[PDB]
């Protein structure tokens, strides 16, 4: 309801001595004050509102009961992009030890929850579960890097779930995900220009930046420019 | 090529990958366009910003 900056410091203070609490946080997330808090800390620039929600940040992923836990509020987090906003007060320098001390930390734990949902087996359970929703893992290009072989992997079962919901997926987020998927596989494992035109993914992309949905085309484009990175 | 068949083997894969390589010329150019142009719609304010 728009409360004002000193109240707005009090609720938080309330929230971070609940989060120091084990089983408070874990009881506090069904209201999940994370989507809340990483836009209004854009307006609370102040250090009082900053610093207090530095801390019931750090507090929340120190008292998470469970790795899942720490999983939930992480990725609340990183889907509303908190940690670009933790490279920036990283940058910034501050009077106390807390706020910086806190900023690190942070930095620490969601590069850490960072490479979790990057591991091979996230990415393989997301294709499984149909959360292509721009987790980490899809835009980490170390991850990339490191595991586009296991691409290949179960004879290029994951390539088949993606070729499959190129023309199964009614949702444009995981469609336009699948097709840009298939671009980074051709991207980051050079033989997987054969296996893409194999399975179909070739057409199915070079007609996708064709869909109805203006995100769908820019991410097939993208794939397809992928697949032309070279002969 | 080395025989007949390969030449047309290599015409058939030639006519293709320069069609295709026109299609994402093509289509890589007018998205640079329009990315381009977003871009400019507020380039200015962003100057001044």
């Amino acid at each position: 309801n728009k409360c004002g900056f000193q109240l707005q410091y009090q609720m938080i203070f309330s929230i971070w001595l609940l989060a120091f609490s084990p089983q408070m946080c874990e009881h506090l997330r069904r209201y999940n004050i994370i989507p809340v808090l990483s836009d209004i800390l854009q307006e609370s620039v102040k250090e009082k509102v900053t610093r207090i929600i530095l801390a019931a940040f750090r507090n929340f992923l120190e008292k998470s009961t469970e790795r899942e836990t720490r999983q939930e509020y992480a990725l609340a987090m990183i889907q509303c992009k908190v940690l670009k906003q933790l490279e920036n007060l990283e940058q910034q320098k501050y009077d106390d030890e807390d706020i910086s001390e806190d900023i690190k930390f942070l930095l620490e734990k969601l590069g850490e929850s960072v490479q979790d949902l990057s591991s091979f087996d996230e990415y393989s359970s997301e294709l499984k579960s149909g959360r292509l929703e721009w987790s980490p893992v899809h835009k980490s290009e170390k991850f990339w890097r490191e595991n586009a072989v296991r691409l290949n992997e179960k004879n290029y079962e994951l390539l088949k779930i993606l070729t499959k919901l190129l023309e199964v997926s009614d949702d444009p987020q995981v469609l336009a995900v699948a097709a840009h998927d298939v671009g980074e596989y051709v991207r980051h494992y050079p033989r997987g220009k054969r296996v893409i035109e194999q399975l179909g993914g070739k057409q199915l992309v070079m007609n996708h930046m064709h869909h109805e949905d203006q995100q769908v085309r820019y991410n097939a484009l993208l794939a397809v420019q992928k697949l032309m990175v070279h002969n | 090529p080395e025989t007949p068949q390969e030449r047309k083997e290599m015409a058939s894969g030639v006519n293709t990958r320069i069609d295709d390589l026109q299609m994402v010329l093509n289509q890589t150019e007018d998205h640079r366009q329009r990315v381009l142009q977003a871009a400019a719609k507020n380039i200015r304010v962003w100057f001044i910003k």
